[PDB]
């Protein structure tokens, strides 16, 4: 009678609790979470005396809805219901233990989510601050929620439907309720992965959300804007990449009529205007597992359609700055290569190089005799930065327009570019401020040393009137540039067989000096220190390093040791991530 | 499997030794047995996945067809109690079984001593392949011209007992310039890819 | 010496926690200033006469003190409640010394001050009933 | 020749002018193997050291790149036959002077290249202008540091030629100086010759050890300090690299521990730090030597300053500590003002004395390393707040052995000390986690211990009056509670022992010992017995 009827109070007042609010919601769950404490006993010394414990359908009924309840208060205004909803969860975890000793048989198949769940605990003991820093961390662990169950998956939809009648609501209306939307709002993203999996409500998410980017109301569509910019870009869940990217593209796909003409417009404007600010800090947060789902989806297209739109813009104090940040955007997009898919790099890279060769206008601002317009240096500047990033190993490759030899056409290229540094180069001439000449001056020398070296045939001839330069500055740059191409082979000629295998011989020794009693101070360092978005390349070399030395026994011995004297439960680490 | 025990590749046997010293020596400093733990762990993360799903695995082109598939998905559960020297609990469906496993304790057991019985230190098992391993350094030069400063912060900490002088703090700074900055990386005219 | 220098520290402290004085946030959740009563019952034990006289001034300050508005008469009313049940634990507290040579402070510092008390005290309706309520326990 | 006109700095000496512009001229030379390496380099290291971090940027600049060039001719010479194995080393010690860490030690720190500063484009139009005449400082460690690092270059080549004679050239040239008074040379010049010389005399250490003394007697006497004050510095590091190839068999060997005991008494950050790293090897020296195997510190130590004690105990009087009565609290009063050094660097090197210092007490008693004794007690207390072992070992026991054991600390004097130090530990320091450690091992010795807690009572009176008033800590807040309580528990009774009771038997100032260094540096004014026990110390020792 125990569990029938327990059990059926639980399942009566957790419906309450999420029909509605109520000024003593803070209360109940203070008091329904002794109710928790004092059923554990009774089952602990239950299962003690006879095992025989039953898990009626009603167990089950209520079970689910405890969890339906627990996440719905952890986007709660109160700072004391969330924090008292967070250590809820131990109690969850602990039944799990009681019904089932061993864990990995049920307490991770009845509760799949059963580590992240701990966590909780950890952050809950800590300083009370603003719901804004609070809900960072609660919003990092709604993040790492990998298994799909019953209450995320109904959680998510109930919550789902309050928040988007909340948000119709504040549209309607022609400052309290808004803060609770915005936690509603990021908690309705970190949790979006339970949810994922055509039609599907976690789509229709989307489409509201980016149909509230370009939110054009007079009362508060400013904070709306200037709010779900800020989160959707640096709260958003890894695993919803493949279809924000997708949703985002369709929907600049859609700017360009037929024939490829833009159409201009301000909503148009302010939704590319956004779109740089997402895109950028979405790539400017680097996250563990993040690079696993760039690789899915193709930005290429994304990226040449964005351009065109800024680029027939036009000219102006505004347009210049949007140009600025979207030439720092692709230059973010130049870090991230190796993690990004690319169906065609070098066609791709080209044509970007093509329409930012455009922008890229020295001494523009004396022939326009107006100060306002200093800006063109820092976007000259800004220009410069992507294009040294596009042109780091990028041979040259003429589009097929017109039918001529390859050989010539590339010729052909090379100068065209090759004349348009030294053009600028001259330019930024100390007779011809001096921080951004002397910045700019950089930049300009670094773009041509890198195109040289990556067609050398092809543009040497070109390259050696530098050699008597005006500048002696430049004089000495292009000389070291020029000195390790000679060091480099022209061929395999067995050259790195020779002289990089001797001169890279020492680099084995240091990494695998055999520290005294198996210390290997360098790998131990070494795999600390290292973030863990690379740890994959990480593991694969040391493994194939130390094989090829025939050592890898001292580093499996000294890598575990760590690992299961620091933890007894030297299994369950070792499946763990 | 049993059978198979020759078959083992050495790598994996260094690989098992080390579970087992490890094993032992947490078992030390604290009726569990070392050998029992690595073999239950190696079975159920290294041999039984492939039986589970040999498609996923690459074994067979084709689906198994699905009454195929279930007598192998029945077999692992046996074949994991073995390991665990765990009866049927609550589990009338398969408790018959039960008798079967009893036999077969001991033959699991030497199979995993065999792989565990291997020497801490391979000074009989020597193999002097000493490739070149050219690609691979190339990776491990770029990954630690980008970490330079981090790694030696570690090292910082310790170590005051001795000069670093002659200590890879020392000779890493050394060393890593005088090699120079690591070239750019290849493009990749394949997509991107994972292990 | 030292040691009596350090009681006064404890009993000061008391007093500047005191809701007429001003909070000044040292409550620290009041488990700072609640250690502090503790120390100051525990003390009693041992300086019986010393910890009683320092109540009997800090009562009589309280009482002869005028301040108006809602805030100001619960912070007294509040802050004699501690300060009465503070002095009724340490006379439970006290061991059955039976030590009847209180008399000095009795008759002068602490009767007049609980007698005001034991007046009907008709100014506040509920704070007169809770005073006094408290007072005759420790009377 | 500027020996015959001292000057207390070179830049102030007449020669100046004449030194600096014949470094321009060995600047060029250094180029292309101008300057015959093979036969001068002896005399070429000999000038470097002189000329590192002195002078105008460009001046110091131009020694740099003199190095960059020195070294670069060696590995492009063809008259030296250099095996393929020697030239790697060559070519790595090239690399290693072109890094951040000797621009700091030359002092071209915040300099993106030396040659840009040595090499002037409008220098035949318009003369040199030089400026700002803020010069900063050098340290004799970073003179050891480039004067090792040459010696690695010179050993390695010597190898490679046979019956090389550059060695002993360089030695005869420092030892010239090491022994001539020259208040701008003779400090450089002795910090090299300990650091190339193979072998000393008796002759040699008595000239170090009497011209210590007359270095301290400067001090006093005249009004120029800092002139006299790296004189002694720089004697002490000679001393402390000639130990090592001293006689197996030498007195000295023993009695350079109480050398060192009288330089940290001198309340400097740069005495007390050269101190520490003499004792550092002076006890990893005699370790090698096996003289503590059967016999504890304080024996051999206190053996060897019996013929002297007369003037011992006089010194002893004014610092307000005694050795004879109490060795190991002694030796750990004088080794507890290393905790105030500003440099994180010699609190390291104080905290492996102690470990050192621990592990032969404890091995003289074969009580296990962790054991809680009479005599290995100071030194844990000390190293409870730093070594996790020592805590774990000794925990307290209202939470393997539990300090503050009243079966063996049954003495009023052998744990009034340990109350001593744990006052003073905590007067001066600032930290939550070690206040919180203290305090609570402090609660438990006023309940254990009543008689003798009350002698405490000033020390921790300030600073427990200032925390109850506005300390907000439960954490921190709840063992003063206690302690308060026991106070007044254990008192009405007339108090066996007072405060003055440490001062009964010479340990009078031993909490002020530990204080921090005085901003205000100045001789304390008591080292003329210094110098009178440095006498006594060579004529005893050192006959002839
Ligand atoms: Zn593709």
């Amino acid at each position: 009678t125990f569990w029938e009827i327990s059990s059926q109070m639980l399942f009566y007042i957790c419906k309450k609790l999420t029909s509605h609010q109520m000024l003593s919601s803070t209360e109940i769950l203070k008091w329904l979470r002794e109710i928790l404490i004092c059923r554990n006993k009774f089952l602990l010394k239950n299962k003690q005396a006879d095992r025989s414990s039953g898990t009626p359908p009603i167990c089950r009924q209520a079970q689910t809805k405890l969890e339906v309840a627990l996440y719905m208060f952890l986007w709660n205004p109160d700072t004391e219901a969330v924090l008292v909803a967070m250590s809820c969860f131990r109690h969850l975890c602990e039944e799990a233990d009681i019904r089932c000793g061993v864990d990995e048989v049920s307490v991770h198949n009845l509760l799949p989510n059963y580590n992240t769940f701990m966590e909780f605990a950890s952050v809950s003991n800590m300083m009370s601050t603003g719901r804004a820093a609070l809900q960072k961390r609660v919003m990092a662990l709604l993040r790492r929620i990998e298994h799909p169950t019953a209450g995320n998956t109904e959680a998510w939809e109930d919550t789902h439907a309050k928040w988007e009648q909340a948000t119709k609501l504040i549209l309607n209306y022609p400052t309290d309720s808004l803060q609770e939307w915005i936690n509603m709002t990021g908690f309705l993203c970190a949790l979006g992965g339970v949810c994922l999996q055509a039609d599907t409500p976690v789509s229709k998410f989307m489409d509201r959300l980016l149909s509230l980017m370009v939110c054009n109301h007079e009362k508060v569509g400013l904070q709306i804007r200037t709010n779900v910019k800020d989160l959707v870009g640096l709260e958003l869940s890894p695993a919803l990449y493949p279809m924000l990217f997708n949703k985002l593209k369709n929907t600049i796909s859609k700017f360009f009529d037929s024939q490829g003409q833009v159409l201009l417009t301000d909503t148009n404007t302010q939704f590319v205007e956004q779109t740089i600010a997402i895109m950028k800090n979405l790539l400017d947060n680097h996250t563990e597992g993040s690079s696993e789902h760039l690789g899915q989806a193709s930005i290429e297209t994304m990226m040449l359609n964005l351009v065109r739109y800024v680029r027939v813009l036009g000219n102006m104090v505004h347009a210049i700055q949007i140009k600025t940040k979207l030439c720092q955007l692709v230059e973010v997009m130049m870090a991230r290569r190796d993690d990004l898919s690319f169906c065609q790099e070098m066609k791709f890279r080209n044509k970007m190089v093509e329409y930012l060769t455009d922008w890229v206008m020295g001494t523009s601002n004396q022939a326009a005799d107006d100060d306002v317009k200093c800006l063109t240096r820092d976007l000259d500047q800004a220009s410069m930065e992507a294009v040294v990033s596009l042109l780091a190993g990028l041979p040259l490759q003429p589009e097929e327009g017109d039918g001529v030899e390859l050989m010539e056409a590339k010729s052909q290229l090379f100068l065209k570019y090759f004349t348009l540094f030294m053009n600028l180069l001259n330019d930024c001439s100390e007779v011809e401020m001096s921080r951004r000449l002397a910045s700019l001056r950089h930049c300009t020398v670094l773009a041509m040393s890198n195109l040289l070296n990556a067609n050398v045939d092809s543009g040497l001839m070109h390259s050696i009137g530098l050699g008597y330069h005006k500048d002696l500055q430049t004089r000495a740059t292009f000389m070291e540039v020029l000195t390790k191409i000679l060091q480099q082979g022209t061929e395999f000629d067995t050259l790195a067989e020779t002289v990089l295998a001797d001169r890279f011989e020492r680099l084995v020794e240091l990494v695998t000096m055999m520290g005294d009693q198996g210390e290997l101070p360098i790998a131990m360092a070494l795999a600390n220190v290292v973030p863990c978005s690379q740890w994959d390349e990480l593991a694969r070399v040391l493994v194939t390093l130390f094989d090829s030395r025939h050592l890898l026994y001292q580093l499996l011995w000294n890598m575990f040791s760590k690992e299961v004297e620091l933890a007894d439960s030297m299994q369950t680490l070792f499946r763990g991530n | 499997i049993i059978s198979s025990s020759s078959e083992f590749p050495p790598q994996l046997r260094s690989v098992c030794h080390c579970l087992y010293q490890a094993t032992c020596h947490s078992l030390l400093n604290k009726p569990q047995n070392s050998i029992g733990a690595v073999g239950s762990a190696m079975f159920l993360r290294f041999i039984n996945p492939a039986i589970v799903s040999p498609y996923e695995a690459g074994i067979l082109d084709k689906k198994p067809p699905p009454r195929i598939e279930r007598g192998l998905k029945l077999m692992s559960k046996i074949l994991q109690s073995i390991a665990n020297h765990v009866l049927f609990t609550k589990e009338e469906h398969m408790r018959p079984f039960n008798d079967f496993v009893k036999s077969n304790f001991d033959a699991a057991r030497r199979f995993f001593l065999d792989i565990a019985s291997d020497c801490p230190t391979s000074d009989a098992v020597n193999h002097s392949l000493s490739f070149i391993s050219d690609g691979n350094v190339l990776a491990l030069h770029r990954l630690l011209w980008n970490n330079q400063e981090k790694i030696g912060q570690y090292l910082s900490s310790n170590r005051d007992h001795k000069a670093v002088g002659r200590r890879p703090f020392d000779k890493m700074a050394t060393l890593l310039a005088y090699l120079g900055p690591p070239e750019h990386k290849p493009v990749a005219d394949t997509h991107w890819s994972s292990l | 010496h030292r040691p009596v220098e350090w009681v006064q520290a404890v009993v000061s402290r008391f007093d500047e926690q005191l809701p007429i004085k001003t909070g000044q946030q040292n409550t620290h959740t009041k488990v700072s200033t609640e250690h502090n009563k503790e120390c100051l019952i525990n003390i009693s034990k041992y300086k019986f006469s010393l910890v009683i006289s320092g109540l009997t001034t800090i009562l009589k300050n309280v009482n002869n003190m005028r301040i108006f508005g809602e805030a100001a008469e619960k912070n007294l009313y509040l802050s004699q409640l501690i300060i009465l049940d503070t002095l009724e634990k340490c006379l439970a507290g006290q061991p059955k010394d039976t030590m009847r040579l209180d008399e000095t402070m009795l008759v002068k510092q602490l009767l007049p001050e609980i007698c005001h008390f034991l007046h009907t005290c008709r100014e506040g309706n509920q704070h007169a009933a809770e005073l006094r309520n408290s007072a005759s326990g420790v009377l | 020749k500027t020996c015959l006109s001292p000057t207390p700095t070179l830049e102030q000496h007449l020669m100046w002018d004449d030194i600096a512009i014949l470094a321009r001229y060995m600047l060029m030379l250094s180029f292309n193997n101008s300057l015959d390496v093979a036969a001068h380099l002896p005399y070429l290291f000999h000038v470097v050291t002189f000329l590192v971090a002195t002078g105008p940027l460009s001046l110091r600049a131009s020694t740099h790149g003199l190095v960059i060039n020195i070294i670069h001719s060696l590995c492009t010479c063809s008259q030296l036959h250099f095996s393929e194995e020697t030239k790697q080393v060559l070519r790595l010690s090239l690399t290693e002077f072109s890094l951040p860490k000797f621009y700091l030690l030359f002092g071209i720190s915040k300099v993106k290249s030396a040659a840009v500063i040595a090499f002037r484009s409008s220098y035949r139009d318009r003369s040199f202008s030089p400026g700002s005449y803020e010069r900063e400082t050098f340290a004799l460690t970073s003179l050891e540091t480039v004067t090792e690092a040459l010696l690695e270059i010179m050993e390695a080549c010597m190898r490679d030629i046979p019956t090389c004679k550059w060695l002993d050239q360089w030695t005869e040239l420092a030892q010239r100086f090491a022994f001539q008074y020259n208040p701008s040379l003779q400090p450089r010049a002795l910090v090299v010759f300990g650091c190339i010389s193979k072998r000393v005399s008796h002759g040699q250490i008595k000239q170090i050890i009497r011209i210590l003394s007359k270095a301290l007697e400067s001090c006093l006497k005249g009004p120029d300090t800092y002139n006299s004050q790296v004189l002694i510095e720089a004697t002490v590091i000679a001393l402390t690299k000639l130990q090592p190839l001293l006689n197996k068999d030498s007195p000295l060997h023993k009695a350079l521990f109480w050398v060192a005991v009288a330089v940290l008494q001198l309340d400097e950050v740069n005495l007390y730090s050269a101190g520490t790293a003499l004792l550092e090897q002076n006890l990893h020296t005699l370790d090698s030597l096996r003289i503590f195997n059967d016999k504890s510190p304080e024996e051999v130590f206190m053996a060897i300053r019996n013929p002297l004690e007369w003037h011992c105990k006089q010194m002893d009087h004014f610092v307000g500590l005694n050795f004879n009565s109490n060795f190991n609290f002694a030796l750990v009063g004088h080794l507890l003002k290393g905790y105030r050094h500003p440099s994180p660097a010699i609190v390291a090197r104080t905290v492996r004395i102690l470990h050192t210092l621990l592990t032969l007490v404890n091995k003289h008693r074969n009580c296990d390393k962790f054991e809680v004794n009479t005599q290995s007690v100071a030194y844990l207390a000390a190293l409870l707040t730093v070594s996790e072992e020592v805590r774990s070992r000794c925990s307290l026991k209202h939470r393997s052995n539990v300090l503050l054991d009243e079966e063996v600390l049954t003495d009023p004097k052998i744990q009034a000390l340990l109350l001593t130090v744990l006052a003073t530990l905590v007067k001066y320091t600032t930290d939550e986690f070690d206040q919180r450690i203290l305090y609570e091992y402090l609660a438990e010795a006023s309940v254990v211990f009543p008689k003798v807690f009350p002698v405490v009572h000033n020390l921790l009176d300030s600073k427990i009056n200032t925390l109850l008033s506005l300390c907000q800590d439960p954490n921190l807040l709840n063992p003063i509670h206690g302690i308060v309580q026991s106070v007044v528990y254990h008192e009405e009774s007339p108090p066996q022992y007072q405060t003055s009771y440490l001062q009964s038997f010479g340990f009078n100032g031993l909490w002020r010992f530990a204080g921090p260094f005085s901003k205000q540096t100045q001789i304390p004014d008591y080292a003329e017995l210094i110098v009178k026990f440095l006498d006594a110390l060579i004529d005893t020792y050192l006959p002839g």
